[PDB]
């Protein structure tokens, strides 16, 4: 059962619209009956039906829409055919309180990797094109961090805003820094663990920031 | 609350059929008692799935050799020749009716074995004879011993015949008078046993028929000995197999205090079969343990249904859950908050949680949390605008954006934006630097540090060069950089204090009269007439006869005790005429002119005018 949601992400109030594919081994449209349940965040059931994928040819639109006090977080819906109840497919979609951005911030490091005994520090490359194919001015801020585990901490010292003419812009950690924000001096002890770049960039009209993290 | 049944490991040791009848029972019997256990445990996984087949192929090739050998009477014995033996008759019927799950056996040849036996093989008073005792019976448990010895067979044959009973009921319509004479036969004499075997065995004799009431069931319970087992003198295999028959009993009556104690004195013993003339012991230990499984004791009892009384009372609203749905949860969505009354029934156990989600006041929360702003504004077309931040926080803040937006008109004086973007710790992008100008009504300024102790704070000039009027109060709004929702907004207007615009308030509705308070009429056109004519307009709609009575104040207006002389002109409202009414006007208003109690007023206005509920 392949689940597919129009969006990504809904706010409170809006109906949610998806589709549930129904597929056998063979990836062959069947007539099997299947049952779907969507969770809340914390995984509590909010909603059940029955659905047959009979003479509609493997692919069965439904709707939901999402009440008003909601919590927030990631959602679920688990879908599982009729006859094999212990196996369960799934996806996720966010409810959020947004408004939908203006222009997407693109960070994309030189080399997808850091060498420890590189002595010119990382090379990240920050760049933000408006969503219809326009280049953007402003100032963007980035921030790096090791990345050990499930435990994020960030580097004080590395926060930089570096303005971007003509939609990119360029900041590097030096591996002074890297090496003085954790506490561990031996360098080689540090490996294993991996960064990531934080950067929030605003136009100079100030009306609009958008967030985007690699 | 359930002891784990043998992994069967060590149980390989269970032999082709082959001899006599006698011999091919021997082969069979643990060989089909093992299959079954295996079946009713389910553990075939570990101990080879292969061996299942022979095993299959072996007691059918006994099965074919003994039906081979059941003589013309449906009688079964050592040899045809041979007069047939009750006891083995007994034994084959059991087999059977324990084999016809896993092969097939022709039930024809029951019936005629059970009417060749009640026929002539049993006395009228309920006692089952043997005729012919088995030539080894050195393998037939407690049988050999000659004391009680009828008692024991009577209830033998008489389980055999019981277990066989459903299969052919039809058939034979006499079994039912028999049993009920084997039962009273056997319940007549009971005192007299003493053996724990022979008492075992009628007792399950009385239990399967359901005479086992009174008396009896506190001697069987005081008979045991550490409320364990049954045990005699002599082998332990007739104590194992006592224990068998009791605990096959103690399942026929669902005594569920008596179970585990047993089953884990069996566990304990560690009994794996085989040996020499330890075939009934065998047979029946591992029936018992194959019987235990598929009605395991355990509190599966999970019933409930349960309906909600709710204060709509539309209808009634159950639910029922059970064991396959004890997981399931079931959620009931409603939009009224009322008492409800909740009614549980059926065995078993629920939880009942209620949760109420819903918007309340603030609690003198603030939207600028964690900042300080104090924007100001002052005339030196000059204006020195100076804002002054802090950090409400323990420690110094870090990199925070102060966003700046002109006012209607108003642009920034470009001289000091030079040495504001050259000073420290303030740094203005240059495009913003470049164009200027009367371009920019938008500024943004970027501080590498707020101070968290004192109000270290910037001022520059802004001119003017449009010269509008109604200008649009500008904003101010500071925000560190990791997040948005949390931030602060402030507001400067020359002339109004927070420039937050006039909002006439009452209790919690608000509404704004962005206007003059009247007319500034000096009195210099006489001519009433042409005021009268253009009060006709379509935008009047009530003109009133007004007198003031009192004057009364308020915090952000003042009202006025108006009485009512006449309608001039309708009003879209209750004339009502000589009941004193309220007029609610801006505290600003006051300073414009103020009215005097006890005198005539003409008005006129439109249906706006007429502001409030009813």
């Amino acid at each position: 059962l392949f689940i597919q949601t129009d969006k990504t992400i809904y706010t409170p109030g809006s109906t949610v619209l998806y589709r549930i594919f129904t597929v056998n081994h063979k990836l062959l449209p069947v007539g099997r009956t299947v049952m779907v349940n969507i969770e809340n965040p914390e995984g509590i059931p909010v909603k059940q039906d029955s659905l047959s994928s009979q003479n509609q040819l493997g692919v069965l639109p439904l709707s939901w829409d999402i009440p008003e006090l909601v919590n927030m977080g990631q959602w679920k819906i688990r879908a599982y055919y009729e006859n094999s109840p212990q196996q369960v497919f799934s996806t996720e979609f966010e409810v959020k309180e947004y408004v939908l951005p203006s222009f997407e911030v693109i960070v994309e490091p030189t080399e997808k990797f850091y060498y420890i005994y590189n002595e010119k520090g990382l090379e990240v490359t920050i760049t933000a094109r408006f969503l219809y194919g326009k280049k953007v001015e402003g100032t963007a801020f980035v921030i790096f961090g090791i990345q050990d585990g499930e435990q994020r901490i960030s580097l004080p010292e590395s926060l930089k805003r570096i303005p971007i003419e003509d939609g990119s812009g360029e900041v590097v950690l030096s591996r002074k820094v890297l090496l003085d924000g954790v506490q561990n001096p031996r360098a080689e002890d540090l490996v294993g663990k991996s960064l990531y770049v934080s950067a929030t960039v605003i136009l100079h009209s100030g009306s609009d920031m958008v967030q985007a993290e690699r | 609350m359930t002891e784990d049944a043998v992994d069967a490991e060590r149980l390989k040791h269970l032999v082709t059929p082959s001899g006599c009848g006698e011999q091919n029972m021997i082969g069979m019997t643990p060989t089909v008692i093992a299959v079954h256990y295996l079946d009713e445990t389910e553990q075939w996984e570990k101990f080879g799935l292969e061996k299942r087949q022979g095993a299959l192929e072996l007691i059918k090739k006994g099965y074919t050799q003994q039906l081979a050998f059941r003589q013309p009477s449906s009688a079964f014995a050592a040899f045809v020749k041979r007069a047939p033996s009750t006891w083995l008759t007994a034994y084959v019927v059991k087999v059977f009716s324990l084999a016809v799950n896993l092969i097939a056996i022709d039930s024809q040849v029951l019936c005629g074995a059970v009417k060749w036996l009640i026929l002539e093989k049993q006395k009228p008073d309920g006692v089952f004879q043997e005729d012919a005792p088995v030539i080894h019976q050195e393998m037939i448990g407690g049988l050999r011993n000659n004391n009680e010895k009828d008692m024991a067979l009577t209830a033998f044959v008489l389980i055999s015949l019981q277990e066989a009973k459903d299969i052919c009921e039809e058939q034979v319509n006499s079994l039912p008078g028999s049993i009920t004479k084997a039962g009273d036969f056997l319940e007549a004499n009971y005192m007299n046993l003493q053996r724990s075997y022979t008492v075992a065995i009628a007792g399950y004799a009385l239990a399967q028929m359901g005479r086992l009431k009174g008396p009896l069931l506190n001697k069987f319970l005081t008979t045991a000995k550490d409320k364990n087992r049954w045990e005699d003198p002599g082998k332990q295999l007739y104590n194992v197999e006592a224990t068998s028959y009791a605990l096959l009993a103690l399942l026929q009556l669902k005594d569920f205090d008596f179970v585990p104690p047993v089953v884990r004195w069996l566990n304990e013993q560690r009994y794996y079969g085989g040996g020499y003339g330890s075939t009934q012991a065998t047979f029946m230990v591992f029936q018992a343990l194959a019987q235990y499984q598929k009605d395991a004791p355990d509190h599966q009892e999970l019933n409930l249904d349960v309906s909600l009384q709710l204060p709509s009372r539309s209808s009634k609203i159950t639910h029922r859950i059970h064991w396959e749905s004890a997981s399931l949860l079931r959620s009931e969505e409603t939009k009224e908050n009322e008492g409800f009354t909740v009614t549980a029934e059926g065995k078993g156990q629920g939880t009942l949680s209620v949760v109420t989600m819903y918007h309340a006041k603030a609690k003198d929360q603030l939207t600028c949390n964690k900042f300080d702003l104090k924007v100001t504004i002052k005339p030196a077309n000059t204006m020195i605008l100076e804002i002054c931040t802090r950090y409400r926080g323990d420690q110094d803040a870090t990199m925070s954006i102060l966003d700046i937006s002109m006012m209607t008109g108003f642009a920034p004086d470009t001289d000091d934006l030079k040495q504001l973007a050259n000073g420290v710790d303030r740094y203005i992008s240059k495009y913003e630097l470049d164009k200027a100008f009367s371009d920019r009504n938008t500024l943004i300024i970027y501080l590498d540090k707020v101070s968290h102790s004192e109000d270290d704070c910037l001022a520059f000039k802004v001119h003017q060069y449009f010269n509008v009027e109604l200008i649009q109060p500008g904003a101010v709004k500071v925000y560190a950089y990791y997040n948005l929702e949390e931030s602060c907004t402030r507001f400067y207007h020359p002339e109004k204090e927070d420039g937050k615009l006039n909002k006439l308030c009452r209790d919690e509705l608000c509404r704004c009269a962005e206007e003059n308070c009247f007319i500034q009429k000096s009195d210099d056109k006489v001519t009433l007439e042409e005021r009268l004519d253009k009060a006709c307009e379509p935008g009047v709609d009530y003109v009133y006869k007004t007198r003031l009575v009192k004057v009364q104040l308020s915090n952000d207006f003042d009202e006025y005790i108006m009485a009512i002389e006449q309608t001039i002109k309708s009003g879209s409202d209750e004339v009502q005429v000589g009941q004193q009414r309220t007029f609610i006007s801006p505290i600003k208003c006051r300073e414009a002119l103020k009215l005097e109690e006890k005198k005539h007023y003409l008005m006129w206005g439109l249906s706006s005018d007429f502001w409030g509920e009813k």
